[PDB]
């Protein structure tokens, strides 16, 4: 009974997700996500001048 | 004699736990290997770890 428990803390040191980091990594690129999308559409809108010039 | 028995059940009994406790195919208790050496640095210095044989 020590050891069955004990082998379980040991793979769960071993296969367990370190749950903060993935918060913060998971807020930070959603943050990131809509400043890639605004920087898509500025992209696309940086040709539409050339009809100025005609 | 009853006494002589129980040392050498209590005795049994001390290998039987020491050699079956163990992660991952390695122990530090059983006294198989003299040490265990995981890593430490980028460079790969081990973190030595000496066995100490139950």
């Amino acid at each position: 009974g020590k050891l069955q428990d004990s082998l379980d803390a040991g793979v769960g040191n071993l296969v367990d997700a370190d749950l903060a980091k993935e918060s913060a990594k998971l807020q930070s690129l959603q943050t990131k996500q809509q400043l890639g999308v605004q920087a898509l559409s500025i992209a696309n809108q940086t040709p539409q001048t050339i009809l100025s010039l005609f | 004699n009853a006494l002589k028995a129980d040392f050498e059940s209590l005795r049994d009994q001390l290998q039987k736990a020491a050699t079956n406790a163990k992660f991952n195919g390695v122990s530090l208790a059983d006294g198989s290997t003299t040490k265990l050496s995981f890593l430490a640095n980028e460079d790969g210095s081990n973190f030595t770890v000496t066995a100490q044989t139950l």
